[PDB]
């Protein structure tokens, strides 16, 4: 594909996600699957006022991936901007 | 013993002179460096021939190795590192350690110090410095990686101490490079001979902004600025970063003075397509000169285009115990592991003749022994997260000495940690090692929230202390204040209940026309589109409008969407400047946090566009919902928690009491958003929907109905059937509920207050034209990198990390039967051509 | 090996004092055993016959014992561990983590429940397992040092004493199946007969007498009871009618013979430390006591 070509599929596949999205549901299960199982993040931040979704990634960490993280080692960071200035800053 | 195991001599040669016979004894001084440069070859070569005469400027091949275990195990047990990686262990894969390139890189590294234009005495030389530094992207060396290494002379330089020859050897594996070697020898002695002398340099990728005519003017004034397509304008360059790849290869004629300066490479533009070229050829030279123009005009007018976050307290680091190691009395068992078999580390008769205090162990040694604490601590025990090292030699080391060490922790650079290392004798406290690593934080990916989390002075302490995030809010309160007559800083401040625009004057009409311009499509019952103002109170006539809402008008979605999301951007702008981010941390956003995202990472859209879209976005959904003559909506939203019905009730009963309570009773009803699994949905629908889901769920469990069960033991009908009476009888009191209808909370579900649309449900889909054709004109096409969303950007839709293939378009098509992908899938071959 | 040497060299001088060469003493003797390693030099001095056997016998023992640790450490090499867990096990009065930990007046019902809940989020190569049963409630646990840190943080919620031991490899448990195959080989040469044995010498896992369960070499079984079985220590000690126990191991009070006391209390049987010159645990006895003569 040349680059041109895939600006131009690129800006209308984000035009036509955007335009559906708030008459479509939040898969958010899912999105977290593809952080915690597929891209294998070994830290996430929320960006926000508050700690929403570190609250559901810790929960979904332990009522699916916990058995999953311990077979693979891996050590998860879920970390809020508005508590965890210090860790995200040094 | 050699490198073959046998014994080899240097011959001394002397002159007998009787006649002064105060002094008789002459050393021949012919040849001498030859003799010794042919008794080291054959140290540490055996019989490979032997070329004195090779050119400096050519490459010297090093040959194949294979890394073997039994070569792994013992170097690291010999450097007694607990690297569990390079541990075979039952079932872990055994990987090498990065010292380890100096074994593999041996024989190409050192070959370039034996020609005879590098006149030296070897048995005066010392190691400086070596670096080790991986490629992007190339993952760790391990056992059964079948290794080539190439090596060049970069530098040749006299200096008051010596002769110093820098050395960079690249080691490739499947014919890429995964590693460099750059090590630096000094010939100890006064050297004169200029004439072999040069420094090659990879100069920094400098940028400089060409915000002026007369910048380009200073430009183009430069003879060595030799544009390339010269018939491209001036101008196309004003308003331009130039980018400028160069590399400098100098010559000297004395200390002081180049004999020749050639400097040359690339000025680059990056076009409209997001593709880049050379735009200028530099083409600098010389002779003598007291600098260098082209390079002294860049630090002066330009920058680098990666610098140091350096932090203002360094990090103390290491174990639970500060850090200390020892020589053990064997620098033989380092030679043989490295095959450094250079005599001087193991021979009394031939340290004392180089005049050592006596025989030395390896700097290589040294180097691998410190970089053990370093990638323990540092990198936490963790291979490739270690990057690039580079360690001076600054002190001599023997048998049995002892060190103490420090590590800190010192700036960041593109989300990679800056490490610094010293290494002090621990009796004389004399520095021997002085070193610096660059480490990789853990695999890191960001998340932004939805709409719900807002409160009253949000990001104003960024806004005090942060220059880059006050430059977020001024951004969009300029645009926002000349485009719609209001500050998001003076709400998000103040949270004020009413706020009056007034349309007087020339940019008060521009305002107005603005409000006039937004609009609506709604599908009326019979499938005709109407079209609606947002502002149906405001027209031409109209001289001025007020915005209200009680609890606030950071309460009031148009408002709070905007403020949340600048909240956000000026948030991860500040992380970004500090330098805390990761080249490839993938990204996605729940719901408004989506845009957010894009914003703050892929940057599809600019501050003033983004504000724009989110205020259109908060104001389009409280307009698409019909509302009474008291301004309330018969619409809601309910999280429920299957996990609170029963342990048997799961995602796809719930999917089928939804589905059930929606179809029989003909009410909007729609699993909306997917949180956690079997613990935390939400339901968006009409609020007698939402009382029956909640009557209906209350039953199932009051009556401990098992819907797993019953579609085991009936048929779906069945089961259905049976539900449909429960629904009927829940609807039926629901309906004879007082008006309006006031959501309670049930055993599983929770409503959430305040939420008077549907949100992501299919309700909405009628608004799906209107707002694509407003999004059409707020994301430009030119501003798409792909790369920054390929991969990387997960959409709340797919759920998928986003990807341009036609499997993609077609799952995109799949969910949203959007006819724009329908129009691209049909014709996809056109883009594939 | 040392440790083997500590206790041959104990023995030496108990005969040596009395001026018995080493089967008189034997011959004295109701029947032996000995803790993990301890079996081999239970195993030599029922086979010693003479001053002329002791010495070959001891060469024998330290051959067997070098080859064993030797091959263990081979086999189950150590690795290396975070500032957390380290500094979690000391700041909790644990000690260091090592492959076998020590639990005390804990019942073993309980220790296994705790090592099964543990287990569930463990794979089988991790698994961890009780290895010696010292007491009824003095236990210890085999395994990786981390899945041990595992327990140990399970432990802390409803804390009984647990501490790591000095012990660089993971005894009695199946970590060191493979090492007992290498030792094997290493041991091929060195054979010591059962009917060498003139007294019954005690398995430490079953309690019975080997002489009526091995034929020949002794060897393969000395290694199977430290590298693969539990140690049951209550049985491989019944020792019937005994009135007196003489402990040639190491540690004085903190070693073995103060354990096999506490679990001879109320037994009538006397405890007598045969290394310790004096002490003052009254439960049991000294060096004078082995050379008194009133």
């Amino acid at each position: 594909m040349r680059p041109e070509v895939e600006q131009e599929l690129a800006h209308t596949l984000l035009v036509e996600l955007l335009a559906y999205q708030f008459a479509s549901p939040v898969r958010w299960i899912e999105t977290q699957d593809v952080f915690l199982a597929e891209q294998m993040a070994e830290r996430i931040v929320e960006i926000g006022p508050a700690d929403t979704l570190s609250v559901m990634a810790k929960r979904t960490l332990a009522s699916k991936y916990e058995a999953y993280d311990a077979a693979k080692s891996a050590q998860r960071q879920i970390l809020c901007y508005s508590k965890d200035a210090k860790e995200i800053y040094y | 013993t050699n490198a073959l195991g046998e014994p080899v001599a240097l011959p001394l040669r002397f002159t007998y002179r009787p006649e002064a016979g105060y002094a008789p004894i002459h050393e021949i001084m012919e040849g001498r460096n030859d003799r010794i440069k042919e008794f080291y070859w054959r140290c540490w070569f055996g019989q490979d021939p032997l070329d004195l005469d090779a050119p400096v400027t050519s490459k010297f091949d090093g040959g194949e190795a294979v890394i073997t275990s039994e070569a792994i195990n013992e170097f690291v047990h010999a450097v007694g590192n607990t690297g569990e990686a390079f541990v075979d262990r039952p079932g872990k894969t055994m990987y090498a350690p990065m010292d380890f390139a100096i074994v593999v890189g041996w024989k190409a590294i050192t070959k370039p110090i034996f020609p005879r234009t590098i006149d030296g005495d070897l048995l005066k030389l010392v190691h400086l410095s070596n670096q080790f530094r991986m490629f992007p992207g190339a993952e760790p060396l391990k056992k059964g990686d079948k290794v080539y290494t190439t090596a060049q002379v970069n530098a040749v330089i006299n200096q008051e101490s010596g002769k110093m020859v820098e050395v960079c050897g690249t080691i490739t594996r499947d014919g890429k490079p995964v590693m460099e070697v750059i090590s630096q020898f000094l010939y100890r002695g006064v050297y004169t001979d200029y004439e072999n002398t040069f420094q090659r340099k990879v100069e920094t990728p400098m940028q400089v902004h060409l915000a002026t005519t007369k910048d380009i003017a200073i430009l183009r004034s430069k003879q060595w600025f030799v544009l390339d397509d010269v018939a491209t304008p001036e101008e196309f360059l004003l308003g331009k970063t130039l980018t400028f790849r160069l590399h400098t290869l100098v010559h000297f004629k004395n200390r002081n003075v180049y004999s020749h300066v050639e400097t040359r490479g690339q000025v680059l533009v990056e076009l409209p397509t997001k593709e880049i070229i050379q735009v200028a050829t530099v083409e600098y030279v010389a002779g003598e000169s007291h600098g260098n123009p082209v390079i002294d005009y860049l630090q002066r007018n330009g920058q680098s285009i990666e610098q140091p976050v350096n932090f203002e307290n360094p990090i103390p680091l290491g174990g639970k115990a500060p850090l200390q190691l020892r020589a053990p009395a064997s620098n033989e068992t380092y030679a043989r592991v490295s095959g450094d078999y250079n005599p001087i580390h193991v021979s009394r008769v031939f340290a004392a003749y180089a005049n050592l205090p006596g025989t030395i162990t390896h700097g290589m040694y040294s180097s691998a022994a410190v970089r053990s604490l370093v990638e323990t601590w540092a990198a936490e025990n963790k291979i490739g997260r270690v990057r690039s090292f580079h360690a001076s030699l600054t002190g001599m080391v023997l048998p049995n000495d002892d060190i103490n060490v420090k590590l800190q922790h010192v700036g960041m650079v593109g989300g990679r940690k800056i490490i610094k290392v010293e290494a002090t004798n621990k009796e004389t406290e004399e520095k021997v090692l002085l070193g610096e690593a660059e480490i990789e934080q853990p695999v890191t990916a960001y998340v932004f929230t939805g709409q719900g989390s807002q409160e009253q002075g949000m990001g104003m302490d960024l806004y005090a202390n942060s220059p880059v995030a006050r430059e977020v809010w001024d951004r969009a309160d300029k645009y926002l204040r000349d485009t719609y007559g209001f500050a998001i800083t003076d709400i998000v401040r103040n949270n004020p209940k009413e706020l009056t625009i007034h349309f007087g004057g020339p940019l008060g009409k521009k305002i107005r026309a603005n409000y006039m311009a937004m609009t609506f499509e709604t599908v009326a019952a019979d499938g005709s589109i109407k079209s609606e103002r947002i502002f149906k109170d405001i027209d031409e006539n109209t001289t001025s409008y007020t915005f209200r809402s009680p609890n606030g008008l950071l309460s009031a979605t148009q408002f709070t969407q905007p403020a949340l999301t600048l909240m956000e951007k000026a948030s991860f702008e500040d992380m970004k400047a500090k330098g805390l981010v990761p080249r490839d941390s993938t990204f996605a956003g729940h719901s408004l946090g989506e845009y957010s995202a894009l914003a703050a990472l892929a940057d599809v859209m600019p501050i003033e566009s983004l504000v724009s879209v989110v205020f259109y976005r908060g104001l389009t959904m409280q307009v698409a919902v019909e509302r009474d003559a008291t301004g309330r909506s018969n619409y809601g939203m309910c999280a429920v928690n299957p996990s609170r019905i029963s342990k048997t009730f799961n995602e796809e009963a719930l999917r089928f009491v939804v589905g059930a309570v929606a179809e029989t009773t003909g009410w909007l009803l729609e699993i909306v958003n997917y949180n956690i699994a079997n613990m935390q949905y939400v339901c968006a629908g009409d609020l007698r929907a939402l009382d029956t889901l909640t009557s209906v769920t209350n039953f199932i469990k009051a009556m401990k109905i098992d819907i797993e069960q019953m579609r085991r033991e009936y048929s779906p009908d069945k089961v259905k059937e049976e539900l449909v009476e429960i629904i009927k009888k829940c609807a039926a009191e629901t309906e004879a509920k007082p008006k309006p209808l006031e959501l309670q909370r049930g055993f599983a579900t929770i409503p959430l207050r305040g939420i008077d649309v549907p949100f992501h449900s299919t309700f909405l889909r009628s608004g799906v034209k209107p707002f694509r054709n407003f999004l059409l004109k707020k994301i430009n096409k030119t501003s798409i990198d792909p790369a920054k969303l390929i991969g990387k950007y997960i959409p709340n839709v797919t759920a998928k990390p986003f990807a341009l293939t036609k499997e993609y378009f077609e799952d995109v098509y799949r969910l949203t039967n959007s006819p724009r992908i329908a129009h691209v899938l049909a014709n996809w071959e056109k883009y594939q051509d | 090996p040392l440790i083997g040497l500590v206790q041959l060299a104990h023995y030496q001088v108990t005969c040596k004092v009395q001026g018995l060469h080493p089967g008189i003493l034997r011959d004295r003797i109701s029947g032996t055993t000995g803790h993990s390693q301890g079996i081999v030099l239970a195993a030599v001095t029922a086979a010693a016959d003479s001053w002329e056997s002791f010495e070959d016998l001891a060469k024998s023992a330290l051959t067997i014992l070098f080859w064993i640790g030797a091959r263990s450490q081979q086999t189950f090499p150590r690795t290396s561990m975070s500032p957390s867990l380290l500094q979690e096990a000391i700041d909790n009065g644990e000690g260091t983590p090592t492959p076998m930990l020590s639990i005390r007046d804990l019942p073993q019902a309980e220790v296994q429940k705790h090592i099964d809940q543990t287990n569930q989020y463990l794979p089988e190569d991790q698994h961890i397992s009780i290895s010696l049963i010292n007491s009824p409630r003095n236990l210890v646990v085999s395994g990786p040092p981390r899945s041990l840190c595992g327990l140990n943080a399970q432990l802390r919620k409803v804390k009984f004493v647990n501490r790591f031991l000095p012990i660089t490899a993971p005894f009695h448990s199946k970590y060191l199946a493979g090492a007992a195959e290498l030792i094997a080989e290493d041991l091929k040469d060195i054979s010591i007969e059962v009917e060498r044995l003139g007294i019954p010498v005690y398995d430490t896992n079953t309690g019975e007498d080997i002489r009526q369960t091995v034929t020949g070499n002794v060897v393969p079984a000395l290694i199977r009871m430290i590298t693969n079985d539990p140690v049951h220590w209550e049985k491989a000690t019944v020792f019937p009618e005994a009135t007196h126990i003489l402990d040639f191991g190491p540690g004085g009070i903190s070693g073995l013979g103060v354990l096999t006391s506490r679990n001879k209390d109320g037994t009538g049987v006397r405890v007598i430390l045969a290394g310790t010159v004096n002490g003052t645990v009254a439960e049991v006895g000294y060096k004078s006591e082995l050379f008194d003569r009133d």
